[PDB]
């Protein structure tokens, strides 16, 4: 059996720069050379206690272009499993007698952990609990990095936006931390600040970062322009208003960036990115959501077949 | 303008801002609805200057602007010339110097602001910083930096 | 490759008549003769950002029948796709990295061809986007009146109901208006009357049409009594009051009825078609909203199969 | 005829130190001497676009206090008095010809001063416009201040919890500032700290003011410790949690007040202050609301009668 | 005993020319001199099933400025006082054993009528029911016309805007049909234009009406332009942007109108009359709302007192 | 002509957009972004004009208009003349005539038009009926007369 075989993904300090760059190899076998039928007659179950129409339709892409079958429920506005009351315990451990793999997103932070503790020999994939992790978000930004980078070592990494609640760059800070070399610019307001608990993290490392009030201040020298998105009810309006074009990216502020510079956001934009970069070679936002597909496949295959053909 | 032979001859009774920053002339007959009128107005856009390189200017006949309304283009075109005019004489120069209020043309860049969806015209109160210029909404009393109420 | 391969579904005046008659050759052939495999490995996307259980329901089992795989959404009672304020542009052009075809029900009128502008290669079959087109209910009202007349030439249409707002009257008309010699007459209180511009379209084509008030004025000579469902907040209570036997039929209103005349009607009906009219040999409503299922098959087919085997 | 004859109350910005204390010179003859007949005769609007149970009460009382009649919504509105479209502006114009004066509080900023344009001849009295003014709120903290301790010069002011966001802090601070020799102190986390326009506002005037990290600190120094509400509904429940911990009130950390200290709140009070205060000398929080039935009828005697024999 | 003395204002077909007059005659001289304390110990309820701000504010206000005590409900309900089925007949059966009036606003037709045969001695004032009734908006609309014209003989009256389900215009012009020599011009799209009944009304007294395309055609001889909102809920949105477009009144318009010329307009106006009219002189909505409380109080005074004494 | 009692001057290349209505010189210089060239732009606005009262000229400096461009025109002032001069001489009297499509500077007026908050250009079939051109929107589908769809 591979090393993720019959294994849990609940978060990304659980997983080792070597599984990592499995998940990324294995991806891109699968989105090379297609196996439709490598999950035929495996059940999954699509759990989305908290609804995400895009995490659900990638993870559920990704399951049937592996061949395997679907039960699942959204936005459960009630409980959900004989709707009432019940624990999420309970839940999990009906949900493991039907399924062979439960993906779940849920809003309470610790939630699928929870639910590894109940779902007996099925794996559970984390698709998202509260502020914490996002595993298959981290893995596809990788997978996305790599491609088009080639590496994951020796990379100028800019982070912009809401660098304080965005658990995607937590995530993705910590990762980038397991490979040699990377350096980051952190641009956010410092109402939005990269927490403490990061910076700590890559000083121990010794990792190289530098916070930047301006996307210009270090345009011409990233690799990788990560932006997020900024919750716009943290802050109050006016206060939103001040500090807005901090985190907003234009055609024009890729003057001097490098040829090789893509721009990721795990998506929604809309605050930030204006639509006249998408036209430009940079543009890699809806790119990296379709590497989603790749990067879950990956996951669910590698979780779901002891011995992997590739 | 500094110039002479092949240019946008000189009028009778009227006013002439000059020395407009290039790219901003167009900007003023928008935000100030400067040729919603019938009096004759002539515009050189991009006129070749000796002192700024390139500038525009604005004509309009019959039509005056008081000093304080000279004071609104302090914000487009602070290095602007008006030029007051009657028996093709300049009877009168001024140069803009920024207001101590600033009415309709701005927007509060606050969204939740009352000024929005309502039948009523913005207006700031101006004071000058070491960096910048500080305009607070009559409305929302929220102060922004020119370079955020300016900008888009 | 076939005429519609890789086609775009948006409306009924993109189609020719010869379009038409491919979908409903292709819809004969796959009724006939069913192909479960035909779209094996395929992910469809049902993406109703308007809920419509008939329409879902009818399209998805006709994915199915053919053999592609299903992910998707209803009633998006926000945004959709990872839920907060994104564009639809932004919508489809994520979701078209992940799927084959789209399948959408959109309430603002243009959505279907706003899509096609961002889903690159995937193709989009409008399942009806506000008060302007539904293609797929017209192919199957075509298919339907085509089996049961044999022909979509020289026939007595009657349309009777809220001749004014329902889209696929309107459609429905515009599509017999290709074929040669069809006979109209539209019962309809002058509140809800046909709208002047299809009035005008077939003045110009040359064809017969004319006004009448009630069913039995032209009962005798109707090859097809198309119903529609006469929208109830349209009108003031009393004023629905004082119309609604106009367009309403009972079993007794078909005594002098050609034995060839079949009633459909898009549903629901409720409203307009009484009871005892289903045990009459007329009665063909249900029997056409099955055939949605072999125009929708024969459409996907078509769209995405580049040699059709039949 | 008074100086705040017929004039609106919008902005704690727009009042004199010598209003401040016309207002509290009235409350404080209203409070001794009541006149329950001064505006019989009299309907005022009191109108809560945002519903605000605590506040709307109290005004309403304040009302009654003084004989008038009152007529109003309190709403979490569904545009009232709009119908999906209709301005604040046309309500104001409508409802100015109604009444006397209009009580309002409202979710946007500015709202207040819109209506003083649209209200005629009729006041205007601000119970709150989003994150701007909330006017008599100060009014009645200045009140409680000033009858509890004899003035509002020289007095050593503590405010903590949430100094960012909290209007009513952010007031409260500005009209101490139109006072002489005050001395402040701010208690907050640094993502709740008191905005810099604050701090230069005070440096700007000679005022003295510290931060320091609890209540122990300053304890013996406090006149008056004014606690505010976290606006928790805005920060991550974690970090919520860690912050909340650290500035609340227990009745042990007042081993050391000074005998005229008191402890205000505009309440709710609920992870703050702990119950085992409110048995305390200096709990005055309850008594501070009630207080608000003064500084408004005061308010609103002020307005609308020319000379006030009390 | 003045005539109105104890009975019911149900609707605008029971009152004759001179009850008409002696409302209005009333109003004038309450508006002129006031009696704050004529239903002084009076309780009247405030019923609005359908909630209805302006309306109730403007009624409740009436209430107030002749001294009586208000008790009721707005509710946007939930059966208020039925609990899932008790009938209007016994609320009403059970509140006027508590109230010296009842001023109600249903959402069904005939809902006042029916509550008059269950109120015993207590009097009805209908404050709208569906889209039957709405006199007491009626009788402000004629004050406001007597009041500006000088009568409500002999005059030209445009209507403009949705004259099919508006039931003021259809109450008002039924009422001016009560006096002689008025002229009425309808300015209305097909679709809305004013029903066949009102028009038999008039052809079958003598009044002469004609219809016209735009105000334009009208302004030199009109004496009031009443505006109505149009009903836009009922419309396609693209219906709606055409007509719209049409009869909407911007100040322009108004360059050749009379010196007495007024507009009226129920209200709210939104898209029908441009800001630009407000500041005109012939601008008199708002006014027209401030009439509608001595309109309504004159009506409370007639049915509660026997004689009054003005 | 009216070019010289007090000289707008003569230009040698580009265009001469003459005979525009009072109150259109400036709707153009909006909708279709005339002044966002760096190219020596001259103005005049009410200017007088024999067969009209006054009337409006724009003078775009080496810069030419298509066939289709100077269509585009048409719907705002239809019995203008462009120009294509040639080094001081007026060769080729163009003129608008109705286009078949209307892209980007018409607004769908169907609120519920998807086109709305969405990064897509709008674009109308243009068709003369009765005579007051009917618009039909590319995405909404649905026609108006050009009076609903230019009011705003
Ligand atoms: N009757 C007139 C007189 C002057 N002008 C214009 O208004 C400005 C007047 O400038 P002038 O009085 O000649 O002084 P300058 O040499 O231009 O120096 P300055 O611009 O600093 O005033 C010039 O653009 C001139 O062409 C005009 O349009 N009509
Ligand atoms: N080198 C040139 C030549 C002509 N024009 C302008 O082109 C327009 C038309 O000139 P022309 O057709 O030659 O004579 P008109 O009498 O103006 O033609 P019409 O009667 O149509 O107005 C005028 O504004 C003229 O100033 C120009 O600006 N530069
Ligand atoms: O593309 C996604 C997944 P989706 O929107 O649920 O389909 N992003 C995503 C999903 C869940 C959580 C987050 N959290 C973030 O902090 C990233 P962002 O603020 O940019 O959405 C981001
Ligand atoms: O059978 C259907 C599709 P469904 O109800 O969405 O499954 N009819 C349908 C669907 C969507 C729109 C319309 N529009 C019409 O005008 C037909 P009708 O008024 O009879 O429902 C009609
Ligand atoms: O929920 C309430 C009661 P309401 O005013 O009647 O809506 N809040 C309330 C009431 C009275 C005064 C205040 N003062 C504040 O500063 C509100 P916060 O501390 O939440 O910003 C706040
Ligand atoms: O939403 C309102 C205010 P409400 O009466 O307080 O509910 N409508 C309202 C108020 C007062 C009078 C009228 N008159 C009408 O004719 C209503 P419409 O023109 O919408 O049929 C309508
Ligand atoms: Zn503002
Ligand atoms: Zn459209």
């Amino acid at each position: 059996a591979n090393p993720l075989y019959q294994k849990h993904i609940i978060s990304i300090n659980d997983l080792s720069r070597d599984d990592l760059n499995l998940v990324l190899a294995t991806a891109a076998k699968l989105k090379a050379n297609p196996q439709p039928e490598l999950l035929k007659h495996k059940v999954i179950a699509s759990c989305f206690f908290e609804a995400s129409t895009r995490t659900r339709l990638s993870f559920e892409t990704s399951m049937h272009r592996l061949g395997a079958s679907v039960v699942g429920f959204s936005d459960s506005a009630n409980t959900s499993l004989g709707k009432k009351g019940e624990t999420l315990a309970d839940t999990i451990s009906v949900i493991s007698t039907y399924v062979d793999a439960i993906v779940m997103r849920h809003p309470q932070e610790g939630a699928a952990r929870l639910a590894t503790e109940f779902s007996g020999n099925v794996p559970v994939l984390n698709a998202g609990d509260g502020s914490n992790q996002h595993p298959t978000q981290t893995l596809l930004d990788l997978f996305t990095i790599q491609e088009t980078q080639g590496r994951l070592d020796n990379l100028h990494v800019a982070m912009v936006g809401d660098l304080k609640y965005g658990r995607t760059v937590h995530s993705l800070t910590q990762a980038l931390a397991k490979f040699d070399g990377n350096r980051f610019y952190f641009i956010a307001p410092d109402a939005l600040a990269m927490p403490q608990y990061i910076l700590d993290m890559l000083d121990e490392k010794g990792i190289a970062w530098s916070l930047h009030s301006s996307i210009e201040e270090v345009m011409a020298e990233v690799d990788i322009l990560y932006m997020t998105r900024v919750q716009k009810e943290r802050l109050d309006p006016s206060e939103y208003a001040n500090v807005k074009a901090q985190f907003v990216l234009r055609a024009s502020d890729l003057h001097n960036a490098k040829a090789n510079m893509k721009v990721l956001h795990p998506l929604p934009r809309v605050d930030e990115i204006a639509t006249d970069v998408d036209k430009t070679p940079h543009a890699w936002y809806f790119q990296q959501a379709g590497n989603g597909i790749f990067a879950r496949q990956a996951l669910l295959a590698l979780v779901l077949n002891r011995d992997l053909v590739l | 303008t500094h110039d002479n032979k092949l240019q946008v001859e000189a009028i009778k009774r009227g006013t002439v801002i000059d020395h407009i920053p290039a790219q901003i002339g167009f900007k003023l007959l928008s935000l100030f609805k400067l040729t919603e009128t019938d009096q004759r107005i002539t515009i050189g856009l991009n006129l070749p200057s000796g002192e700024m390189g390139r500038k525009d200017l604005i004509k309009i006949e019959n039509t005056f602007l008081s000093e304080d309304q000279v004071d609104q283009l302090a914000l487009y075109a602070p290095q602007a010339t008006v030029n007051r005019i009657d028996n093709y004489e300049v009877v009168g120069k001024s140069r803009p110097s920024l207001p101590e209020r600033i009415d309709n043309v701005l927007v509060c860049p606050n969204s939740n602001c009352i000024s929005h969806a309502e039948p009523v015209s913005s207006s700031f109160a101006v004071r000058k910083r070491a960096n910048d210029i500080a305009l607070k909404c009559k409305y929302c009393e929220k102060e922004f930096s020119h370079n955020v109420v300016l900008a888009n």
